[PDB]
């Protein structure tokens, strides 16, 4: 039925939303899945988070991603309050009301990677390869692990994501083209898609690539 | 907590 994760939360506000979990019979685990249903983040009074990998694969998933006062609320009324009305809206970065969570839950059967081929290419920084390939799988794309992999067809939409900063004295990003023909991305690109539930145009994300 | 944010 229901299974929680959280996301922002000092060891102590875990352990309100543990007591809640506990008194509820609702399941709480401390890693995200594919049963997970809520994801309940710390926000501010506005419902507004921070981003995080939760956050991400929450709404990549589709699932309820909620602030933590939904918890504390639901305490301090002895009920068990409803998801809705404590929706996240938006968060630090991508924009305070862009309603993302909401448009993932309500676009599962048009997700906003379908049809796209993407290549994870490291290295990364706090974000393991394997999670941004499921976050990008999630969202409706076909994952490929090699350059020389991508499926080749004038219908085919092949992109490579990198993570610029990730590399040092490697001014190799630029030379991706070089071994693939697809327009290569920073990992911004993925991240601002996925909080607000859009596809992004690939124009200022794009990275020049040497001929 | 001890998980990542991801800012500009």
């Amino acid at each position: 039925r229901m299974s929680m994760v959280v996301s922002g939360l000092t060891p102590e506000e875990f352990m309100l939303v543990y007591k809640f979990a506990r008194k509820h019979h609702i399941t709480l685990t401390n890693l995200i899945t594919e049963e997970t249903t809520h994801v309940v983040m710390k926000t501010d009074a506005e419902f507004v988070c921070e981003r995080t990998l939760k956050y991400f694969l929450g709404i990549a998933g589709g699932k309820w991603v909620v602030s933590y006062f939904w918890v504390t609320q639901s305490i301090k009324e002895r009920k068990m309050l409803n998801e809705h009305d404590f929706e996240v809206r938006g968060d630090v970065v991508n924009g305070r009301n862009h309603q993302g969570p909401k448009r993932a839950r309500e676009s599962q059967d048009r997700k906003i990677f379908r049809g796209l081929e993407i290549c994870c290419y490291g290295p990364f920084t706090n974000m393991p390869t394997d999670q941004l390939e499921w976050m990008v799988q999630l969202c409706g794309a076909s994952v490929v692990k090699e350059l020389s992999s991508f499926t080749l067809g004038t219908g085919v939409h092949p992109i490579v994501v990198v993570q610029p900063d990730a590399w040092t004295e490697d001014n190799g990003f630029h030379a991706i083209g070089q071994m693939c023909e697809a327009p290569v991305v920073t990992r911004e690109w993925v991240l601002d898609s996925v909080a607000l539930y859009q596809c992004q145009e690939l124009d200022t994300y794009l990275i020049p690539q040497i001929p | 907590s001890t998980s990542p944010t991801f800012n500009k």
